[PDB]
Formats: structure tokens, sequence, C-alpha cells
């Protein structure tokens, strides 16, 4: 076991913007959770990632 | 936006007179723009203290 | 590429149904957001925008991202395609649809954007044979070379029909989203500093 | 759940959990030089200042 610093904050009434270029590494579980806890309660905004969503494939 | 860590506590300094501008207008739903540069710089928000 | 009607690979829809279900669980509503900018590398050929001399659209980011012409009715499906899929899983989990806009924009070099320092991105064939076919009007010569030079008069007309035609793309995808979400949101984000003082006379009259 | 991804720039790989103790590794492979790496961060560089764990090199 390692030891870990959990501090809940109080609500400030904001919401949340994230970027799933910068977040793909992290497990998704991570990241809701510790906004959450900062006090980011109402909404959630996400910005599609540039060149991690679309399908594609390289070829001669 | 901040961007360059070197720039956070100068930015973000500023970030804080905008939002005071933003309660006075009387908006309703305030949003910091990055996720990751809130984890990054580790912004809170704590009531000024009274000393001064 | 036209064809594929889901246009997001599996990894990134795998995300999503966890990302979106710890939303509901925490009563928050989602809002999503798809722009025009895809990867140079894998961008077709036929969606970039092309300046004056040829060079399709540059971001400063690297690697470089290219930017879609708005006239292209295919390179629009392909973003308008991108939101129902993902705004289906939001139905899926009982939300409510919330979309955004991401950024219309004709490419024109604002900043260091290599060659191109300055050279609008509006000089696409394929956009010239549009505006030839309905307008009737010749396209204005010499090409721009730079935005912050001074425009000449007979370019204007050529440059409002761009800005219109902005327009009609930002409506489109808004319609066709709309048109199998019909109780979604639709939303845009706008630059106030470029609203109020655009970077030259040509940036604030064709991207507005 | 504190598990990081890192991999090339040309492919797409995000990392799921579904278990007590598992998670999952969905991945796309399009190049031949594709390599994918699961890793696990002895510190902590992602979470917040309040959210970080105890750092320890010391796996004996």
């Amino acid at each position: 076991q390692l030891g870990q610093r959990k501090y809940p904050q109080v609500v400030m009434g904001m919401g949340m913007t994230s970027g799933f270029d910068d977040g793909y590494n992290l497990t998704p579980e991570r990241q809701v959770k510790m906004a959450y806890g900062l006090g980011y309660r109402d909404w959630w905004t996400t910005y599609i990632g540039m060149s991690h969503y679309w399908k594609g494939l390289t070829a001669f | 936006f901040v961007l360059l860590p070197e720039d956070a506590k100068k930015i973000w300094a500023d970030v804080d007179k905008a939002w005071g501008l933003a309660l006075e207008a009387g908006i309703p739903h305030i949003y910091p723009w990055s996720y990751t540069q809130v984890m990054r710089d580790g912004v809170i928000y704590a009531v000024p203290k009274v000393c001064g | 590429p036209v064809s594929e009607p889901e246009p997001i690979n599996m990894p990134t829809m795998e995300f999503y149904k966890r990302f979106l279900s710890l939303l509901h669980e925490r009563d928050m509503k989602f809002v999503n957001s798809v722009a025009y900018e895809i990867l140079n590398f894998f961008m077709p050929d036929e969606w970039k925008q092309l300046n004056w001399k040829g060079d399709p659209a540059l971001s400063g980011w690297y690697p470089p991202s290219s930017f879609i012409q708005p006239t292209n009715k295919d390179a629009l499906d392909f973003v308008s395609k991108a939101q129902c899929q993902i705004l289906k899983e939001c139905q899926n989990l009982g939300m409510e649809l919330y979309f955004q806009i991401g950024e219309p924009w004709w490419w024109d070099g604002s900043y260091n954007t290599g060659e191109g320092k300055n050279a609008p991105c509006i000089y696409d064939p394929k956009t010239m044979a549009l505006y030839k076919e309905e307008t009737g009007n010749d396209v204005p010569t010499p090409w721009i070379k730079d935005i912050f030079a001074p425009v000449e008069e007979h370019q204007w007309p050529y440059v409002d029909w761009l800005c219109t035609k902005l327009g009609q793309s930002t409506n489109y995808i808004r319609d066709y989203v709309k048109g199998k979400f019909p109780d979604a949101q639709a939303t845009l984000l706008f630059f106030t500093p470029q609203i109020m003082s655009p970077a030259s006379e040509l940036t604030g009259r064709l991207n507005f | 759940e504190y598990w990081v991804v890192d991999y090339n720039a040309l492919m797409v790989a995000t990392i799921i959990p579904y278990g007590s103790k598992s998670f999952k590794v969905p991945c796309q492979w399009r190049t031949n030089k594709d390599f994918l790496g699961v890793r696990w961060m002895t510190e902590d560089t992602f979470d917040h200042h309040l959210y970080r764990y105890e750092t320890d090199p010391n796996y004996l």
C-alpha cells in the first residue's frame, strides 16, 4: 500500500472543460472522480481529439 | 488560457479578476478552459486571508 | 471514407462509453464539440484548403494539421456524421443532446504557417468552379499574397461570397444533426477579440 | 485505476478498467512500427497536488 492525499473541496458552482487529446493516456475513471472532487458539478464540455478519434490506415 | 507553466501564477492572477467581472455580469455558467492546465498548475478556490 | 457510417474508431468510442457513464452518475450534462481540423498526413487531398501557391492549410501544432474547405459537402458530411455517433450514446444513457460546432474558419495564416506566412487558403480549384458556376463572375486577380496587404476593390465580390458560403456550412451541419436528433440543442463558439479587433479588414470581413 | 499508457502518435489506444483487479486496453494498429506501452509510474505527475500518491522507488 502507498500513501495518498485525498482532500475534497467545496463546490464553487462551476463546470469543467477538457480535451480528448490530453486525456487519452489517463483512464476515464481517474479523470472524472478527480475533477468532481474539486467541486465541478453541473456542466462538462469535452473537445474531441484532433488525431485520435477518426479511423485510418497507412499504405504504399 | 495558460499553456506555459512559467506564467501560471501570472496568468491565473488575471483569471480571477475576469471571473469577478463574469460574476458581476451575471453569467450563469462559467468554466475553466483546460482540465489539463488546472491539474498541471493545481489551482484552488480559497477565501483570501483577512490579514491584508 | 465517404460511405463509412461511423467515422470514429472503436477505442475512442469505448472511452466515451465509460466516460459518459460516469457523468450520468454525477448528474452533470455533457456537451460535445467537433472541429474542422484533421491530421494533415491522414487528411484526404481533396478536402484541404489551398492557398495561391497550392500549399494546403497548416497549423502550428506538430505534427501539422489541416482544415477542410466548408464549400465541400462531402467534407461537411464527414464532420457531421461524427456528432451523431457520439450523441447516439447519450440517448442510450438517457442524457439530453448538446453539441457544438468547432471553430468554423477559413484559414488565413494569422500566425506563422511556414511559407504561407499570411497567404489565405481560399484559392482551392474546386471552390473556384463553384463560385463561377453560381455567381457567373470571374475570380478576381491577382490572388491575395498577404492578408495585411491592402485589398483591391475588385477582390470584394469573391470575399463576400466566401463569407456567406461559410454560414451555409455551419447551418448545413446543424440541420443534419437535428435531422435525426430533433430535440438536440445547437451552439457555437465565438472569438470576441477577433470580432472586435480583427487582424486585418479582410480577415474580419471574410471569417464572420 | 492508476495505470497509464503511451504509444507512437500513428496509432490509437485507450485504457479502461472493468473489474476489481482487471482492465482492458483496446487499440488500433496502423503501422509496422506501432509500439504500445502500458506502464505504472512510481511518482505521480498527472493528478492534482491534493490527489497525488506517495512516491516510493523501492519494490523489494
